[PDB]
């Protein structure tokens, strides 16, 4: 705009005033982080904070990608 | 900020989420494709596996021998 | 036998369980040590904190003062 201008958000996102600044939220479950070792894979939900246990008994792992939700 | 410690043997990190990959991007392929539709910039493509052609004159059918999906 | 897989930065296995250290081993200190009260074949020993000394003419009493049990 004429010296103005909007930090609007796009759908899937409401915007959340935080601490240094606004951003805007996952409109969802609090995402998880994947992270694989050479004989298992974990999970950790970011706002719970705690490990569960997921692929297990494996070897050699390398590396991850997913699919949501195919079905 | 640092999040959590785990082995030397962590190898990625990745965040497990929905909006982190759109869901609504519809897929251009008009299902016109034998084997393979790949994407490309504003359509798509068709292709057969290595170590096969497609059959002369045509650029969607290629000779090798359709295979079912896997249960 | 295998028993489990762990992190490489694994360093020891110890058996946690009261069996394995026989807990009825009195020991034979008549509590007359001053400072440290050590173990040997049939009996035991008086000794005194590194940089002191018996005072002179015992073997029991050394000079170094003495500092109350941490709590
Ligand atoms: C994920 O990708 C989809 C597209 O596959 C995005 O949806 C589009 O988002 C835009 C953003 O403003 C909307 O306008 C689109 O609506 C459509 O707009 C056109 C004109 O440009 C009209 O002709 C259509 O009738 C319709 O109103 C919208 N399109 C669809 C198919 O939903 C989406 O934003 C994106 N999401 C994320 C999180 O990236
Ligand atoms: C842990 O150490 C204790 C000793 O501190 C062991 O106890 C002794 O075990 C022997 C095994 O047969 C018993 O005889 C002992 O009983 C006594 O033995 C003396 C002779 O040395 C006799 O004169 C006594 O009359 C009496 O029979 C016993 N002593 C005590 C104090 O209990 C114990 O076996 C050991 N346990 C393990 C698991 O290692
Ligand atoms: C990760 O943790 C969050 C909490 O921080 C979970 O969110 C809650 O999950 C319960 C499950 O019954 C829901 O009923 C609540 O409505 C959720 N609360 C919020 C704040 O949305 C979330 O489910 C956890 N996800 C995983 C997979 O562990
Ligand atoms: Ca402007």
């Amino acid at each position: 705009s004429k010296g103005s201008y909007e930090c609007f958000c796009v759908d899937g996102f409401k915007s959340m005033s935080t601490h240094y600044g606004e951003r805007c939220a996952a409109d969802g479950s609090p995402p998880l982080l994947l992270l694989p070792e050479n004989v298992r894979i974990r999970k950790y939900n970011t706002s719970s904070e705690k490990f569960s246990e997921y692929l297990e008994e494996e070897e050699h792992i390398q590396t991850i990608d997913y699919d949501w939700d195919p079905e | 900020e640092k999040v959590l410690v785990v082995n030397p043997w962590l190898t990625q990190v990745r965040i497990f989420h929905q909006l982190r990959y759109n869901q609504s991007v519809s897929n251009p392929c008009k299902q016109v494709c034998s084997h393979l539709c790949l994407l490309r910039p504003g359509g798509y493509s068709c292709a057969c596996p290595q170590g096969s052609d497609f059959v002369t004159g045509s650029t969607v059918q290629c000779d090798a021998a359709s295979e079912l999906p896997v249960t």
